[PDB]
């Protein structure tokens, strides 16, 4: 998936703050 | 005068029991409408719904077990009901008295249907055959294999072509009537379907089940035209309205959903009812409904029109 | 030794993962 | 589900002031939403709204598993 290895740190940073 | 929906009367202990089933129908001889019940313990009782009031006619005896099914007729002054039993008994709605029974042994005869033409009683059996029974015959003429398990529901089009079924594993079976020949076997749900019916116009075919859900299908292609959701529980019963446009359920969580199928969105929900609503039905023109449910009562709804 | 056909279960049945809303 | 939908319309209203920091909020604020839809058994909005956040976002495993929670609820386990 070369779309999914993209957004690990924008995911990341959505679960940090949750 | 504007018309919204709202509770218009409530018979409260209606039965000793919970009642299982109900039917509204209209005659136009007598110019009455009538409404049929059937409870657990083990009575069926006919009342007439005049001056806004419903005033008991009949109260008839005889089933041994509680009573599952009460359907009426669409022409004649007759009734047929089923009892836990598997014993079936028609009443004749003019005098109250039973016109005939048929023993329908230990596991045959769950759920009544009367025919378009009021000359014959479908009811799916425990093997997985819905038997059909002659009106005046009293026998069983002949039966259609759905190599199934237990059908918990049926169902006849209006204009007679099919009679569907709904089994206890979801999967969904439509007959032609003329030839008697399995049109389709749907998928449907993974619950039970407890509850199936037909449009006025034969097009779709609206069944319920367990998992909340109520699926509509297109008979003609029998392919799925939509499904809806936002009932709590089971769903118990669904029955269209006269209108066409939309239909009305029943569902374990005490609450009377009436749906519109243009818009596929439940345009109305009453929470009168205490207990599980076993069956909703409307009237002949569609501006009332009856509901009855384990609280062992009969709730009357307005409807605009 | 006639009676009612249940066997009696006790059940230890373990709630459902929770899936509660999140705080921010 | 009104102060959902708030906090919605604030995240996208005040977007432009940071676009990045109101993007998650809006994400975390759509699942809760759609979660409340599961509650309300509004179940096709709330399967939809889990499908919108994983088509954006496919490392959400929440909005996963709450589609396959809601499958096991419909009954199809596969």
């Amino acid at each position: 998936r070369s779309f999914v290895d993209a957004e690990v740190d924008v995911t990341r940073d959505i679960v940090s703050r949750e | 005068m504007t018309n919204q929906y709202g509770i218009l009367f409530k018979q409260e202990q209606a039965h000793d029991d919970a009642i299982w089933s109900v039917a509204w129908g209209t005659n136009k001889k007598e110019n009455s409408e009538t409404v049929v019940t059937g409870s657990l313990d083990d009575l069926v009782k006919v009342w007439k719904w005049r001056d806004e009031r419903l005033d008991l006619q009949w109260s008839l005896e005889g089933h041994q077990l509680g009573v599952v099914s009460v359907d009426i007729s669409h022409t004649l002054p007759i009734a047929a009901s089923s009892s836990l039993d598997a014993h079936i008994r028609l009443w004749d709605l003019e005098n109250g008295k039973q016109i005939k029974s048929i023993d329908a042994g230990p596991v045959d005869a769950w759920t009544l249907a009367f025919s378009p033409d009021s000359q014959y009683l479908a009811t799916g059996t425990h093997v997985g055959k819905v038997n059909i029974f002659g009106v005046e015959s009293g026998k069983k003429e002949y039966s259609l294999d759905t190599r199934g398990k237990f059908i918990l529901s049926i169902a006849y089009s209006p204009d007679g072509k099919y009679l569907a079924s709904g089994a206890i594993d979801g999967i969904i079976n439509i007959f032609d009537i003329a030839t008697g020949k399995l049109l389709h076997t749907l998928e449907g749900h993974a619950m039970p379907i407890r509850s199936l019916t037909f449009s006025p116009d034969s097009q779709l075919l609206v069944t319920a089940s367990d998992d909340g859900y109520i699926k509509i299908y297109d008979v003609q292609h029998a392919n799925l035209a939509g499904t809806l959701s936002g009932h709590a529980s089971w769903v118990l019963n669904v029955a269209f309205c006269p209108d066409d446009t939309h239909f009305v359920s029943s569902s374990s969580d005490k609450s009377v959903k009436v749906w519109d199928v243009g818009t596929r969105t439940c345009v109305h929900t009453f929470f009168d009812h205490q207990d599980q609503v076993w069956g909703v039905k409307y009237n002949g023109n569609g501006s009332k409904i009856v509901s009855v449910g384990d609280d062992q009562e009969i709730h009357i709804y307005d409807c605009p029109i | 030794r006639s009676g009612v056909v249940c066997r009696v279960k006790y059940c230890n049945s373990l709630p459902d993962i929770p899936f509660d809303p999140k705080f921010i | 589900k009104k102060y959902f939908l708030a906090s919605l319309d604030r995240a996208k209203a005040e977007a432009e002031h940071d676009e990045h920091y109101y993007n998650a909020i809006s994400v975390t604020t759509s699942y809760n939403l759609a979660r409340l839809y599961e509650a309300m058994c509004e179940f096709h909005e709330a399967e939809k709204l889990y499908k919108n956040i994983l088509r954006e976002h496919p490392n959400y495993v929440d909005c996963y598993l709450r589609l396959g929670a809601m499958a096991r609820d419909k009954g199809n386990f596969y």
